[PDB]
RNA sequence: CUGACUGGGGCCUGUAGAGCACUGAUAGGGCUAGGGGGCCCACCAGCCUACCAAACCCUGUCAAACUCCGAAGGGUCCCAG
RNA sequence: CGCCUCCUAAAAGGUAACGGAGGCGCCCAAAGGUCCCCUCAGGCGGGACGGAAAUCCGCCGGAGAGCGCAAGGGUAGAAGGGGGCCUGACUGCGAGGCCUGCAAGCCGAGCAGGGGCGAAAGCCGGGCCUAGUGAACCGGUGGUCCCGUGUGGAAGGGCCAU
RNA sequence: UCCCCCGUGCCCAUAGCGGCGUGGAACCACCCGUUCCCAUUCCGAACACGGAAGUGAAACGCGCCAGCGCCGAUGGUACUGGGCGGGCGACCGCCUGGGAGAGUAGGUCGGUGCGGGGGA
């Protein structure tokens, strides 16, 4: 490589908030993140965040079977 | 040759004769152009600068 | 009524000059063109104008090479 | 379809049978280094040298060298003396600048 | 009618009518065509003539092939203008047409009906003309 | 050569499942990364502050290589583009380097994609190729919400020695490349 | 003795003719972006076209300023009459 | 109304008309010399903003791109694109020719002086080429120090360059 | 003087495209590295250097295949130098010498020189 125009590469550590690190190589030796491919809703199994709720309607009323019959 | 491309001569600027003919714009050359020629009094070579025509 | 053309230039007198097996001194002019329709060989030169010219003294020879072109040699005497 | 490599070649060598000089050529591959000298009139090779044939051994540049200086040796005997340097698809660089100091060295001239 | 959508020369010069055609003389589409016997410039005009003489003819049916085109313009000089003073004006075009080319073929249509059709439109056209029928002959070329 | 992750995955689980999956007679049949190419197709700094240093010292960050610059080949009325101009960054990853950046990639860059739902599984070349585009720079672990005058993505060239399709798609997720569908 | 003219040999050429590979023209068919139109929608798509049609392919053609080709001749040099 | 390109022009050259079509009266200090490196247009597939067309990736693609500008010839085995060093866009000449009524116009190896690039072979006396031009006369400016009306100077001229 | 490979020429596609098969001992290539020389408008991709674990996958070489591309008769014709006729003309013929282009039959998946290294 020509010497002096690039940023140098240093073996680094990227820490995410889920507590998983990272060793890697990078311009600067530590980094925080906050999500990784450890923790992401799409990459762990089908984790789905706030809604897993499955619609959940429209028949999903049944409140109740109390009209005459 | 026109307003902008003038027709200039090169002065030995050692011994101060004018050696060169050519031309050159002066829009897109504004500096006097020197360059670097054979003198045939000094017989060898040396820096001419332009002068005026 | 009235042309708005009427023009051409003067005829440019183009083409070979010496033909294979002609005898000639070197400066010799062999071609006149425009660009290499015949590309220099043996003991010929070429001007700033695509001038095919003999570099010696000697006969003249044509030679046709396929997509490597046509050229004009000159074999010494 | 051509490649670098072979407009390269072509480039190089034109401009040196145009002026009609006993061309040297060079080869070089990965592990060996070859020269022969042409006549480019008659198609013919004059005189040859290799590292294969010398079965020369160590390091690539040193190597070329030898080869140069073998190869004016034998040309030499020859009678051969004047030659044009064809570095083909090569930079004038390393080996094959070796092998032509090498020839030099030996007495070719160029 | 017939005449070329762009051109890259408004004129042509006159040129000649010599020989029998270059091409163009065997029936290639229909079952019948119209063969020229003499050399002429055939106008855009002539052809369309024909043209709609045949399909007046057939009224409604059948297939006309036209096999000339007039690409050839032709020039005349403004009424009562002396000569000189450059080339004079297109008036219209016009299909060069040599002894031997098949300038019209019909199908679709009886024996009786192309004829007839053909004689007619041979009757718009300045030229002596022959009606031919599609033959092996044809059909080996 | 450094160790690195990626690449160790590469060799010590990737060409195994790999030869396994297609029975490559040749060990140089397998796919193989040959090179990643980033470009910034930017042109925004055709005129104006046609600094784009402040991207190119963005780029070298994320790869550790310096960016060159690209220019138009021709002049163009309606984009407002004169031929010569600097409209674009490239740099063209290679061997640890190449490894090193897919590696954060993947790891890191992709997740912190907005809404990320996986990469466009019919993104590939037809000749064994991927490619990608990005709206910010803010995606990699590089670049801070600080240092960063304006939004500018890139491309992403992915270039494999598969022959097909088929066989770049199994090399590419193997290495962890997280397809949508 | 070199001449016109002629025999042999070599080189140069782009016409006649022809051709369509290039530049353009070109009828019909096929195939098929693009519109016109009709069903059916504003929920953004669909289906039908004896409609005008680009590119491409087929059949068939056109050209002083077209040529993948290409004569007869013509020119020039050498030896000989 | 001079000049350049094509056709007319009958396959060497040349060839007319108030015959058919277009250009020139500039330009470039690099768009010049040399050394080194590089190869197009276009089609298809892929890619944030990005579009028919900006930049990126892959495949096909001998030249249909490019070559400042008309047209023709030529051309990637570069004349096209990029970079380094540069000023040969030399001085003094010039075998030999092309063209040709004259006068012009054109090509030019080679020798010498002092150079540029290159390891070298070598190339370089502007520009891929063909238009971008104007004989004398009269006069200007720089140089030269040749003439200088009895002599020394001077006036004024000559010569070289413009 | 025979076969294989490596250089380098010549003919200038009968030599090319595509398909398939084949070769690593040798040679060639990829390859292993990027300390050193040298190098990237970024990149050891290229150029370059030092290597020698591996692979003939890529490239290259060598076979086979006629889908394409390329080549291509013999006949006959067009045209025509020279010589003659005919038509009022556009134009049409005869004699003698020359003679295409298109197309058909068919051919082609190269041939050959010089020097190296290896094999018999
Ligand atoms: N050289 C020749 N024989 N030319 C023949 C042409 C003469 C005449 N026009 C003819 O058709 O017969
Ligand atoms: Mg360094
Ligand atoms: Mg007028
Ligand atoms: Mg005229
Ligand atoms: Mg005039
Ligand atoms: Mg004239
Ligand atoms: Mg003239
Ligand atoms: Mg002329
Ligand atoms: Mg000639
Ligand atoms: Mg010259
Ligand atoms: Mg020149
Ligand atoms: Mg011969
Ligand atoms: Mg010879
Ligand atoms: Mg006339
Ligand atoms: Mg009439
Ligand atoms: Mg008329
Ligand atoms: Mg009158
Ligand atoms: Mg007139
Ligand atoms: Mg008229
Ligand atoms: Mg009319
Ligand atoms: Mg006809
Ligand atoms: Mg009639
Ligand atoms: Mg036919
Ligand atoms: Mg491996
Ligand atoms: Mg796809
Ligand atoms: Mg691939
Ligand atoms: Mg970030
Ligand atoms: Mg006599
Ligand atoms: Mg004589
Ligand atoms: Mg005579
Ligand atoms: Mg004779
Ligand atoms: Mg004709
Ligand atoms: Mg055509
Ligand atoms: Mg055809
Ligand atoms: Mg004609
Ligand atoms: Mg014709
Ligand atoms: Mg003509
Ligand atoms: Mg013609
Ligand atoms: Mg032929
Ligand atoms: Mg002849
Ligand atoms: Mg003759
Ligand atoms: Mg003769
Ligand atoms: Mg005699
Ligand atoms: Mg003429
Ligand atoms: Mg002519
Ligand atoms: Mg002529
Ligand atoms: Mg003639
Ligand atoms: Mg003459
Ligand atoms: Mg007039
Ligand atoms: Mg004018
Ligand atoms: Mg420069
Ligand atoms: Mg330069
Ligand atoms: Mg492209
Ligand atoms: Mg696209
Ligand atoms: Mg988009
Ligand atoms: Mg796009
Ligand atoms: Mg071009
Ligand atoms: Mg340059
Ligand atoms: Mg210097
Ligand atoms: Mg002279
Ligand atoms: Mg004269
Ligand atoms: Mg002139
Ligand atoms: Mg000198
Ligand atoms: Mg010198
Ligand atoms: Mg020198
Ligand atoms: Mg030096
Ligand atoms: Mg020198
Ligand atoms: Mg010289
Ligand atoms: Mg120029
Ligand atoms: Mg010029
Ligand atoms: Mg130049
Ligand atoms: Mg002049
Ligand atoms: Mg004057
Ligand atoms: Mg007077
Ligand atoms: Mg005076
Ligand atoms: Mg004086
Ligand atoms: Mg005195
Ligand atoms: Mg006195
Ligand atoms: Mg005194
Ligand atoms: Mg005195
Ligand atoms: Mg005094
Ligand atoms: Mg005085
Ligand atoms: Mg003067
Ligand atoms: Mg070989
Ligand atoms: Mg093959
Ligand atoms: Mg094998
Ligand atoms: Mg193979
Ligand atoms: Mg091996
Ligand atoms: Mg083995
Ligand atoms: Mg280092
Ligand atoms: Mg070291
Ligand atoms: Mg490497
Ligand atoms: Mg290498
Ligand atoms: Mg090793
Ligand atoms: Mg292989
Ligand atoms: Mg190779
Ligand atoms: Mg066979
Ligand atoms: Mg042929
Ligand atoms: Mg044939
Ligand atoms: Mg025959
Ligand atoms: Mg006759
Ligand atoms: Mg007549
Ligand atoms: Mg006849
Ligand atoms: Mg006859
Ligand atoms: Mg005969
Ligand atoms: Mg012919
Ligand atoms: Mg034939
Ligand atoms: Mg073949
Ligand atoms: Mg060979
Ligand atoms: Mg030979
Ligand atoms: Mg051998
Ligand atoms: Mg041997
Ligand atoms: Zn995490
Ligand atoms: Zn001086």
């Amino acid at each position: 490589m020509k010497e002096g125009i690039h940023p140098k590469l240093v073996p680094a550590r990227i820490i995410c908030g889920c507590g998983n690190v990272i060793e890697t190589y990078s311009t600067k030796p530590e980094i925080y993140v906050e999500v990784c491919s450890k923790c992401h809703p799409f990459y762990t199994g089908q984790q789905r965040f706030v809604d897993t709720e499955g619609r959940v309607e429209r028949f999903q009323r049944r409140y109740g079977d109390s009209y005459r019959k | 040759a026109s307003e902008v491309r003038i027709k200039l001569l090169l002065e030995c600027t050692e011994c101060k004769r004018r050696n060169y003919a050519t031309e050159k714009n002066k829009r897109n050359t504004p500096n006097k152009l020197e360059l670097r020629k054979y003198c045939p009094w000094c017989r060898k070579h040396t820096v001419h600068r332009e002068v005026k025509i | 009524g009235s042309t708005r053309n009427g023009r051409d230039s003067q005829a440019k007198r183009l083409g070979v000059k010496r033909y294979e097996g002609q005898v000639v001194r070197a400066g010799n002019i062999l071609v006149r063109q425009r660009g290499t329709r015949f590309k220099p060989g043996k003991n010929v030169g070429m001007g700033r104008d695509f001038t095919l010219f003999a570099l010696v003294d000697g006969v003249v020879e044509f030679q046709d090479r396929g997509r490597l072109g046509r050229y004009v040699h000159v074999r010494p005497l | 379809r051509l490649t670098a490599y072979e407009r390269r070649k072509f480039r190089v060598r034109n401009r040196i049978k145009r002026t009609g000089r006993l061309r040297l050529s060079v080869f070089r591959s990965l592990k060996h280094i070859y020269a022969q000298i042409i006549d480019d009139e008659k198609g013919v090779t004059l005189v040859s040298a290799s590292s294969l044939a010398l079965k020369l051994k160590g390091n690539k540049t040193e190597v070329a060298r030898q080869v140069g200086r073998a190869l004016a040796e034998k040309a030499l005997a020859l009678g051969i003396k004047q030659v044009a340097f064809d570095r083909g698809p090569y930079k004038y660089h390393g080996r094959v600048k070796a092998l032509a100091e090498g020839a030099r060295e030996g007495g070719l001239e160029f | 009618m017939l005449m070329p959508r762009r051109m890259k020369y408004r004129k042509q010069q006159r040129g000649r009518l010599k020989g029998a055609t270059k091409g163009g003389d065997y029936v290639a589409f229909g079952d019948y065509g119209l063969v020229a016997l003499e050399p002429a410039w055939i106008t855009a005009q002539q052809i369309e003539a024909a043209r709609v003489a045949m399909v007046r003819h057939f009224r409604r049916g059948g297939k006309i092939f036209i096999r000339i085109f007039p690409d050839k313009p032709y020039t005349k000089k403004p009424l009562e203008v002396r000569m000189g003073k450059g080339k004079g004006n297109v008036e219209g075009y016009v299909a060069v047409v040599k002894p031997g080319r098949v300038m019209f073929e019909v199908a679709g249509v009886t024996e009786e009906q192309a004829m007839e059709a053909l004689r007619i439109a041979g009757h718009k056209l300045p030229i002596k003309t022959k009606i031919v029928r599609r033959d092996a002959y044809d059909e080996a070329q | 050569p450094l160790d690195v992750a990626l690449k160790r995955k590469y060799y010590e689980e990737v060409r195994p499942e790999l030869i396994r999956r297609f029975g490559y007679q040749n060990v140089w049949e397998v796919p193989r990364l040959e090179k990643v190419v980033i470009n910034q197709g930017l042109g925004e700094a055709k005129e104006d502050a046609r600094i784009l240093e402040k991207a190119a010292q963005e780029l070298a960050l994320i790869t550790g290589q310096k960016p060159a610059v690209t220019r138009a080949k021709k002049s163009i009325s309606n984009f407002k583009l004169r031929k010569g101009m600097p409209i674009g960054l490239r740099v063209t990853l290679r061997r640890d380097r190449m490894w090193i950046f897919l590696e954060k990639l993947l790891n890191v860059a992709l997740p912190r994609i907005r809404d990320f739902r996986g990469l466009n599984p019919n993104s590939f070349d037809g000749r064994g190729n991927y490619n990608l585009g990005l709206r910010e720079q803010l995606i990699f672990p590089e670049i801070t919400y600080d240092m960063v005058d304006a939004l500018r993505g890139m491309d992403i060239a992915v270039v494999t020695t598969a022959e097909t399709d088929e066989e770049a798609r199994a090399l590419l997720e193997l290495l962890g490349f997280p397809f949508r569908k």
